């Protein structure tokens, strides 16, 4: 949509500067606190031979994108569910009523919340996500897929998120604010205007990155 | 890899 298509621009243009191509490389300077994510993926599951895909956000609600195509996220309460069918239709509802139709997909989502808390880390554990409006809604799992070096996280707020494999380093992109955060090997985690890297410039490992990341959103508006 | 980290 347009959040792809605003970030795609936005990453065009930081790329197009050649950011590690200053003569003065002044990365520092494009930090911005303020636009620290909301939300980002924690810990994830790829169980979609069987099930779908499961997964944390930070703020610890769980979610899962199914391979019927439908969807469940289960809040930070451990009660509160919104269930997204096929169709688009909306639903929220309780664990504890009792619906009898989303039982399985009630305990398979509880096996996953279960999995991933016992078993993983938790990505950017260190980090005080910024403050989100009062009325926003919590984001799902739009769409997401894996190359031989990433798995690409595409959450309906319009965030991409990419964790690459081999190093652990991690990209969280947001096209409202216009913002890339970057997780390095170190878990060292900070937050850059796009427009200020322009600006002032950056390494090559994180140059590197954002042009990887351009690749990554042209697939997620080829697949539409 | 079949899980995060």
């Amino acid at each position: 949509d347009c959040h792809l298509s605003d970030m795609l621009q936005q990453l065009h243009s930081v790329n197009a500067s050649k950011p590690s191509e200053r003569g003065l490389v002044r990365q520092e300077e494009a930090e911005d606190p303020a636009c620290i994510p909301i939300f980002w993926v924690s810990k994830w599951v790829d169980y979609s031979d069987k099930y779908g895909l499961g997964y944390q956000l930070c703020d610890n609600s769980v979610g899962v994108l199914f391979n019927d195509s439908t969807r469940l996220i289960l809040y930070n309460d451990g009660d509160s569910l919104q269930y997204i069918e096929r169709d688009g239709t909306e639903s929220y509802l309780t664990v504890s009523s009792h619906p009898n139709s989303l039982m399985k997909k009630i305990t398979l989502l509880k096996y996953f919340r279960n999995y991933m808390s016992e078993h993983l880390l938790k990505a950017g554990a260190n980090i005080t996500p910024r403050e989100g409006d009062e009325l926003a809604r919590l984001p799902y799992l739009r769409t997401w897929f894996r190359t031989r070096s990433a798995i690409i996280l595409h959450l309906s707020n319009g965030s991409v998120q990419i964790n690459f494999f081999q190093d652990h380093t991690k990209l969280i992109l947001c096209p409202l604010m216009a913002a890339v955060t970057y997780i390095d090997e170190k878990r060292d985690f900070r937050t850059y205007r796009l427009s200020l890297l322009e600006e002032y410039g950056c390494c090559k490992e994180l140059a590197s990155r954002l042009r990887y990341a351009r690749t990554m959103v042209d697939k997620l508006l080829s697949s539409r | 890899p079949l899980h995060s980290t």
